C-alpha cells in the first residue's frame, strides 16, 4: 500500500536525528505530495514540523493519505543498523499494524528486514499560527550551533536582538555575561557562507538555553539556516537540505 | 568426582567444568562458553 | 574585628596555651631533641588540643605550613574510603618540600569505627618514616586499643 | 631525627624468641622446620603477638623467597570482591618454584574487617589452589569470619 | 639456558596474534628440535597446538627441554612494545620462574629487555596421532577467511558439503541462506591460488561460526590452509609455516 | 588594555594540550615581557610553570600587569572551534571580568569572537627555589612517550636510573618487569632524534605512572623534551619553544 525507497538511508538517519532529542512521539501523515510530521513537546514551548518532498525518493507510489504514528527511540535503534551503501524502503499495508523497514544492498546476498508496531497518538492540526516576521536572516548553521552552545553555559536564557540591522546574542548569567554581535556580510568567493538580513520592526526575544540546544542538534541537515523572528508569532527555525523541509517553532518565554 | 571416577574408570576420561565463586558468574562473561561446552564434543 | 573570639584569640605559639603544662613541656623537649613520634590528644572539649597542635605545627612548619600539613575531620561528608584515599595520597607523595616529617591533623576520632581505625593504624605502620600522625579524639574509651598503642598517649585535663 | 621504638627495635625475628602460648609456638616451629603449612585463623586479643608470629612463620618457611612468595593484604590496601577475584587468584596461579614441603603464602591480617562476599569468594580459591599456596588469617574477633572459612582452617585461639 | 633469536620481529608477533583471541593460557614446551606450544580454549572445544622448527631462528641452543606456561594477554602486551625492526631473543633458565625477552637492534643504543612471570598451569597432555580422516583439501587462507566472514552474519552454525569434488559452505537462517560453491582447479600462473582436494569418503559436518572466525584470524601466517576432517574425528585446520606448522583441532557438535 | 596577538592559532592549542588535564584551574599573570602562569594540582604533587616571550607575538602591549584567571576546560571548549587559517587575538579591558578571543582571516572577512567569564580563586604564587641539577639529558618526546606508555602497563612506578653514560628505565610490577636502556647518540643527518647527556652525580630516583604520563602527553608541544634529574629534588620536564618553555615539577617517591 505504501512503498517509498529512499535515495540514501543516511538522509533518513540525519533527518530523524535532527529532532530526535526534541520530541519523543510523532505522527507521519503521508500524502501524494510527500510526508508530513507534526508534534508538540511536553512543556508546550516547542513545536516540530516535518515535510519531505517526493523528489528525494527513488520510487514513490502512495495513492491515499495515511497517518503513521511511531516512536523515535526504536526508530533510531532500527536505523542504526543501516550501512553506507544500503537503501531504505518503507512498506505499509492497507491495514497497518506493523511497518517493514527493508534494507536493500547493491549485492543481492544481503537483505535486512525490520518491523515495528504502530502507535496511536491523537494527531493535531497545522497551527498556521505563522504571521509575518519582523526580521529574517540567514547564516551557516555551524556558527550558530557553536554560539548557542557557548552562550548556554553563561545563562539559561538567551536574548536575540536585531536592532539597527545588527545580529546580537545576549545571555546575562549569574556569574558572567557575554555579547556576540554579527554584522551583515556577503562573501563572493564562498557562496556557502553569507549573512543576509532584512529589517522591518525591532525584535527583542528571549529563549531557553535547553530549547536552543535541542534546536541546534539538526545542524547536520543544511549548511545554512534561515531564522524568522516576530514580536508575537513564534520563531521559525527552518533547515533547508534541498530534498525536504524541517522547521522548528519555539514559543517565547514570558 | 568419585561418581565420575567410578563410571569413567580413569581420572582423565571425565571432564568437569567446576564453577566456583572466585570468578564472575555474569551472563555476558560465561553464557557463550557454557553453551559451547554443553553443545559440542570435548577433544581427547 | 567582627568575628567570634574563639578563632580570634587562638594561641599563635605554644607560649599562650595556658592550663596544660606537662604536655607542653614534653612538646618542648621533643622539639629540642628533634624526636617527633605519633601523638594523640584527647579529653574534654575546649582544653586546647587543636590549638596546641596547630601552634606546634605552625612553629615547626614556618611558611610551607599551608602546603605540607592537611587538616582532616572524620565527621565530614567524605566517608571511610575517601579519607583513606586522602591519607594515602598525602602520605605516599613526597612533594616539593624543604623538610619532611609529614603531619596528619585528624580531628574527632571518637566517631571512627573499628575497621577505619585498623586501616589508620596500618597506614601509620606503612608510612611511619615519611609521615607522622597526630589523630585527635575526645573520649579514650571509644577508640580501639590497637590505635592507642601506636601513639604517644597524652591525656588532657580541664 | 628519629629513634627506633623498642616495640619495633626488639621485635622477635624468629619464632623461638616469641613468648606465650608455648604449645602453638612450638607447633608453628615444627611446621616451619618440616613444611606443609596448614591454613589457620589466628584469633585472640590484640597485641599478643599474632602478626609477628605469622610473619616469623612465613620468614622461616621461605627464606630468600619472602618477597615473591608472600602477598600481604591489610586494611590499608583494598580488599574488595574484585581483589579476591583477580589478584589473589593470579598469585595462586603464579608459578614459583620452592623446595619440597614449602608453599606460597597468602596473609590476610585483620581479616575480621573482610566483607562477607570477599570471604565467600575466598573459600573456593583456597580449596582449589591448596596444592600450591596456603592462606593465613589473623583477626581480633573469630566470629567476624563466616563458617565456611572456619571449616577450611584450623582456628588458632 | 634458552636463547632463541628470531630473524625478524614481526614473525613472533603475527604467530602469537594468530590464536590470541581464542585461548587465554598457552603452554610452551621448548625442547631441542624447536619450540612447541599447545593451548586449549576455555570451552575445551578447539585445541591450539603450535610447532616451530629450529630453522626459524638465527640461533637456538635449548640444551634441556623445559615447559613454559604463560598468559596470552601479558605476552601480547609485552610484544606490542617491540618495534618491527628488531630481533627478539627468548631467554629462560632451568627451573623457569620468569621469561626474558630481549629486543636487540642494529642500533645497539636503542635496546630493551623485558621480563614476564610464568603461570602455574596443570597441562592435560594429549596424544595427537595422524588418524585416517576421510577428507583432505587445501585452499588459500584469504578465500576461506572471506567466505567464513561473509557466512557468519547469516547463521551461528556453518555447514560443509564435500561430495563429488565440490567445495560448498552452507549457512541457513530464517532471513535467508548463503551458499558459496567453488570447484578444484590448478593455476600455472599462480599456484598459491590453486584449489586442491583429495577425498576418501564423503563428509557432512557443521561447526560454529565464531570458532571459524577465530581460526581465520590466523590466516596472516600462510597463503594456504590445509583442512583434514573425519566423520567422527575432531576437525583439523593446518596453517603451514616456513619451518613449522599451526594446526587447530575443532570439535564437532552432538548428533 | 591587553592585546595578545598570535600569528599561528595552533600554538595556543598545542600549549594548552598539556594544561587541559593536569590542573583544573590556572591563572595567567600577564606582564610587559610576556605571559607567565604557575599552577599546583589538587594533590600538590605536580607544579606546572608556563613562560611566553615576545618572540611568539606579532604585536603585544601589556604596560600594566594583569591578573587573569580562567578555567582550562572552557578555554579548550572555545578553542577547538578555531580553524588553521584564522589568526588569534586576546583582548581584555580594565579590571577584566570576561576574556574575549578574536579570530580573523586574511582573504575573507570572517570574524569570530567569543566571550568567556573569569574564574576567581584568590590564590597566586610564584617560586623558584633552586636551579642547578646533577644530570643533564635530552631525548625526543615521541620516543620518551612511547617508552613511558609501554612501561606503564607493567607497574605504577618507573625508576629513571642514570648510570655512567647511559639512561635506564626500571619498572617492576605484578605481571612482570621491564628495563629500557638508551645510550646518548648524535645523529648528524637528523639532529632532532639525537640524544645528548652530561653527568655529574648518579641518579636513582623513581616517579609515578599517572602523573608522568600526564607529563608525556604534552609531547606535541615540543618534539624534543628536556629532562632534569637530581637526587633529593623533584625533576624538571622542559619542552622547548621559540619564545619560552613550559616546565613541570614532578615529585619523586620515597624509597629506602
Ligand atoms: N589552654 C588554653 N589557652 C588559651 N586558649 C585556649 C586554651 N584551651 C583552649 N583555648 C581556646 O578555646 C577555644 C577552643 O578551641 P579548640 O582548641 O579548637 O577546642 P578543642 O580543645 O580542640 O576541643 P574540641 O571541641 O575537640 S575542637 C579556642 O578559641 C582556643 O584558643
Ligand atoms: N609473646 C611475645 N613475645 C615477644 N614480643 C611480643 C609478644 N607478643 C607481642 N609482642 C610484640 O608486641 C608487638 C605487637 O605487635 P603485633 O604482633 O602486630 O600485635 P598483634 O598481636 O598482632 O595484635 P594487633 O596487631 O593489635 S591486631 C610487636 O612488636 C611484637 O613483637
Ligand atoms: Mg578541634
Ligand atoms: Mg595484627
Amino acid at each position: 500500500m505504501l512503498e517509498a525507497k529512499f535515495e540514501e538511508a543516511s538522509l533518513f538517519k540525519r533527518i530523524i536525528d535532527g529532532f530526535k532529542d526534541c520530541v519523543q512521539l510523532v505522527n507521519f501523515q503521508c500524502k501524494e505530495d510527500g510526508i508530513i510530521a507534526q508534534a508538540v513537546d511536553d512543556s508546550r514551548v516547542l513545536l516540530v514540523s516535518l515535510e519531505i518532498g517526493v523528489e528525494a525518493f527513488q520510487e514513490y507510489r502512495c495513492d491515499h493519505p495515511v497517518t503513521l504514528g511511531m516512536d523515535l527511540t526504536s526508530l533510531s535503534k532500527i536505523l542504526r543498523c543501516g550501512n553506507n551503501t544500503d537503501t531504505l524502503t518503507l512498506i505499509a499495508d492497507n491495514t497497518p499494524d506493523s511497518i517493514i523497514l527493508l534494507f536493500e544492498d547493491t549485492k543481492k546476498d544481503r537483505i535486512a528486514e525490520y518491523s515495528l508496531k504502530l502507535m496511536d497518538i491523537d494527531a493535531d492540526f497545522l497551527k498556521i499560527e505563522e504571521l509575518q516576521y519582523d526580521s529574517t536572516l540567514s547564516l551557516p548553521s555551524s556558527e550558530f550551533s557553536k554560539i548557542v552552545r557557548d552562550l548556554s553555559q553563561l545563562s539559561d536564557s538567551i536574548n536575540i536582538m536585531i536592532t539597527k540591522e545588527t545580529i546580537k546574542f545576549v545571555a546575562d548569567g549569574d556569574i558572567g555575561s557575554g555579547s556576540v554581535i554579527i554584522k551583515p556580510f556577503v562573501d563572493m568567493e564562498h557562496p556557502e557562507t553569507s549573512i543576509k538580513l532584512e529589517m522591518d520592526q525591532p525584535v527583542d526575544l528571549t529563549f531557553g538555553a535547553k530549547y536552543l540546544l535541542d534546536i541546534i542538534k539538526g545542524s547536520s541537515l543544511s549548511d545554512r539556516v534561515g531564522i524568522r523572528l516576530s514580536s508575537e508569532a513564534p520563531a521559525l527555525f527552518q533547515f533547508d537540505l534541498k530534498s525536504g523541509f524541517l522547521q522548528f517553532f519555539l514559543a517565547p518565554k514570558f | 568426582q568419585t561418581i565420575m571416577r567410578e563410571i569413567a574408570g580413569d581420572d582423565n576420561s571425565y571432564q568437569i567444568y567446576e564453577v566456583n565463586s572466585n570468578m564472575n558468574r555474569s551472563k555476558k562473561d560465561l553464557l557463550d562458553i557454557l553453551l559451547d561446552f554443553t553443545t559440542t564434543h570435548y577433544v581427547k | 574585628e567582627n568575628l567570634p573570639w574563639v578563632e580570634k584569640y587562638r594561641p599563635e605559639t605554644l607560649d599562650e596555651v595556658y592550663g596544660q603544662n606537662e604536655v607542653i613541656t614534653t612538646v618542648r623537649k621533643f622539639v629540642d631533641e628533634g624526636k617527633l613520634p605519633h601523638l594523640l590528644f584527647y579529653g574534654p572539649p575546649g582544653t586546647g588540643k587543636t590549638s596546641t597542635i596547630v601552634a606546634l605545627a605552625r612553629e615547626i612548619y614556618g611558611k610551607n605550613y599551608s602546603n605540607m600539613v592537611l587538616e582532616l575531620n572524620a565527621s565530614d561528608d567524605r566517608g571511610i574510603d575517601v579519607v583513606r584515599n586522602q591519607i594515602k595520597d598525602f602520605a605516599s607523595t613526597r612533594q616539593i618540600f624543604s623538610k619532611g616529617f609529614k603531619l596528619i591533623i585528624l580531628d574527632e576520632a571518637d566517631a571512627m569505627t573499628n575497621a577505619a581505625q585498623n586501616a589508620l593504624r596500618r597506614v601509620i605502620e606503612r608510612y611511619t618514616k615519611n609521615t607522622r600522625f597526630c589523630v585527635l579524639a575526645n573520649y579514650a574509651h571509644k577508640l580501639t586499643p590497637a590505635l592507642l598503642s601506636r601513639c604517644t598517649r597524652f591525656r588532657f585535663q580541664p | 631525627s628519629l629513634q627506633l621504638p623498642w616495640v619495633e627495635k626488639y621485635r622477635p625475628q624468629v619464632l623461638s624468641d616469641i613468648v606465650g602460648n608455648k604449645e602453638t609456638i612450638d607447633r608453628l616451629q615444627q611446621i616451619a622446620k618440616d613444611g606443609n603449612m596448614p591454613h589457620m585463623i589466628i584469633s585472640g586479643m590484640p597485641g599478643i603477638g599474632k602478626t609477628t608470629s605469622v610473619h616469623c612463620l612465613a620468614h622461616e618457611l621461605l627464606g630468600r623467597s619472602y618477597a615473591d612468595g608472600v602477598l600481604e593484604l591489610n586494611a590499608s590496601d583494598d580488599r574488595g570482591i574484585d581483589v579476591v577475584r583477580n589478584q589473589i587468584k593470579h598469585f595462586a596461579q603464579k608459578k614459583l618454584h620452592l623446595p619440597p614441603g614449602k608453599h606460597k603464602i597468602v596473609i590476610l591480617d585483620e581479616a575480621d574487617s573482610m566483607t562477607a562476599g570477599a570471604q565467600q569468594a575466598l573459600r573456593r580459591t583456597m580449596e582449589l589452589y591448596s596444592n600450591s599456596t596456603r592462606f593465613a588469617f589473623a583477626c581480633n574477633q573469630s566470629n567476624k569470619i563466616i563458617e565456611p572459612l572456619q571449616s577450611r582452617c584450623a582456628i588458632l585461639r
